[PDB]
């Protein structure tokens, strides 16, 4: 119960009652207390701290807010997502991956792969 | 001088190096042990039969344990003994017996009730046999309080958690007799 | 799936294949104590692997179904453990 109400604080139960398997490892039973390999001390997420977002800067000092999902792309963690009418347009899509921020060219306002390749085409040509 | 005896059931064994001082005692518990374990059927499922080396073993310490008088010094004091010190040498590799109960539970196809009496045997016979738990065990846990990484606190519970609690004191006093057989007489007089 | 999860939570409620109906949640069956309703989880997670989210707040009928998909006639870890138990704990007295 107590487990239950502060998952992601970074605190680990053991029932010291009772000897069992936690198949998900969420919480601990009799042998973590007992155990003298490093299978004794487990630590559980404080997602506070695991996920804390940060800032980071370029060699050219330009800031980020660095997260999991920046940290992939090198971008902001901002992205304009595929809507049908909306990032359709190439001219949409090349300008906002000209400013610096992550945008999809959306399948939906197109019918057959010539028509989509041209589509991709006019980005490429666009974009730096 | 030592002489070979080897404890089986069905396909597993563990061989045991008895000092022959002391071997017709040994062989004499041996047949006695070998006839009231059951039958051998595969995966050995049935809840009396053991499944592993380690819980064979174990079967042996408690019929052994269920032989020996806690002051009068018999003839099972040194055979018991050298069943322990085999025992912890092999299986424990210097962890505790709840470490290897679990090992059991997950790499193994042993049960809950297969791996509770392992530990009573395992407890009941460390008692038995005058070695009580003095050395400050080096559980992980306890070395990282120290060191000042993790903080502890002890929670207790209350009414609510179950419809029978009292199968949790028959199943700790089943267990770990040897330990609580005290404080519970404490409680039983000081209520009474 | 239908059999094999109906069998799964009638052996471990000590209870008859017909006193559980099907049209019912684990929740239910189970409501008083906590400690069974969880190790009927833990039954299912070794039996099917992959299970839905609040397994014990959708009927049996219901959760069947989504076993009978990713499943395929397979008695797998926990089912195969309790039939090597019924057999050789009970006295078919020497035939395996
Ligand atoms: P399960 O999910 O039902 O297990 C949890 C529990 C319901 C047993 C537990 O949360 C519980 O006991 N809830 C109420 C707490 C309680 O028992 N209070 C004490 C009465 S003085």
């Amino acid at each position: 119960l107590t487990h239950r109400n502060k998952d992601g604080t970074g605190v680990r139960v053991i029932v010291a009652g009772t000897l069992d398997i936690n198949p998900d490892d969420d919480y601990g039973f009799k042998q973590e207390i007992f155990d003298v390999t490093s299978n004794g001390l487990k630590k559980n997420p404080n997602w506070l701290e695991e996920y804390h977002p940060k800032l980071i800067k370029n060699k050219s000092g330009k800031i980020f807010v660095e997260t999991k999902f920046s940290k992939l792309i090198g971008r902001p963690p901002l992205l304009v997502p595929g809507m049908t009418p909306c990032t359709v347009s190439p001219d949409f899509v090349a300008a906002t991956t000209n400013a610096g921020y992550t945008i999809e060219l959306a399948g939906g306002g197109y019918f057959s792969a010539a028509g989509m390749t041209a589509a991709i085409d006019s980005v490429v040509s666009q974009i730096e | 001088s030592t002489r070979p005896l080897t404890l089986s059931h069905g396909s597993l064994e563990h061989v045991l190096l008895v000092p022959t001082a002391s071997f017709f005692i040994a062989s004499q518990l041996q047949e006695q042990f070998n006839k009231i374990l059951p039958e051998p059927t595969e995966g050995f499922a049935a809840d009396d039969e053991p499944t592993t080396p380690a819980e064979l073993v174990g079967k042996f310490l408690g019929y052994v344990s269920s032989l020996v008088e806690p002051s009068k010094v018999g003839q099972f004091d040194q055979v018991l003994n050298l069943c322990l010190t085999e025992f912890e040498n092999c299986y424990l590799e210097g962890n505790d017996i709840h470490a290897l109960a679990a090992k059991l539970l997950q790499e193994n196809d042993t049960t809950l009730v297969k791996t509770k009496e392992l530990i009573k045997n395992y407890i009941t016979a460390r008692i038995m046999a005058k070695r009580p738990f003095d050395k400050k065990s080096n559980s992980a846990l306890f070395r990282a309080v120290g060191e000042g990484n993790a903080q502890l606190v002890a929670i207790f519970g209350g009414q609510g958690n179950t419809d029978d609690y009292f199968e949790e004191l028959r199943d700790l006093y089943q267990t770990y007799h040897v330990l609580v057989g005290d404080l519970i007489k404490f409680s039983a007089e000081t209520l009474s | 799936a239908s059999l094999l999860l109906h069998v799964l939570v009638a052996h471990k409620l000590k209870k008859s294949l017909d006193s559980i109906p099907m049209s019912k949640t684990i929740k239910d069956l189970v409501g008083g104590k906590s400690t069974v309703q969880n190790e009927i989880l833990g039954d299912l997670g070794k039996e099917f692997g992959t299970t839905p989210e609040k397994p014990e707040e959708t009927p049996l009928e219901e959760l069947a179904e989504t076993f009978q998909d990713t499943f395929s006639g397979a008695l797998g870890k926990q089912s195969s453990s309790l039939l090597s138990r019924l057999i050789s704990s009970k006295m078919p007295g020497g035939f395996t």
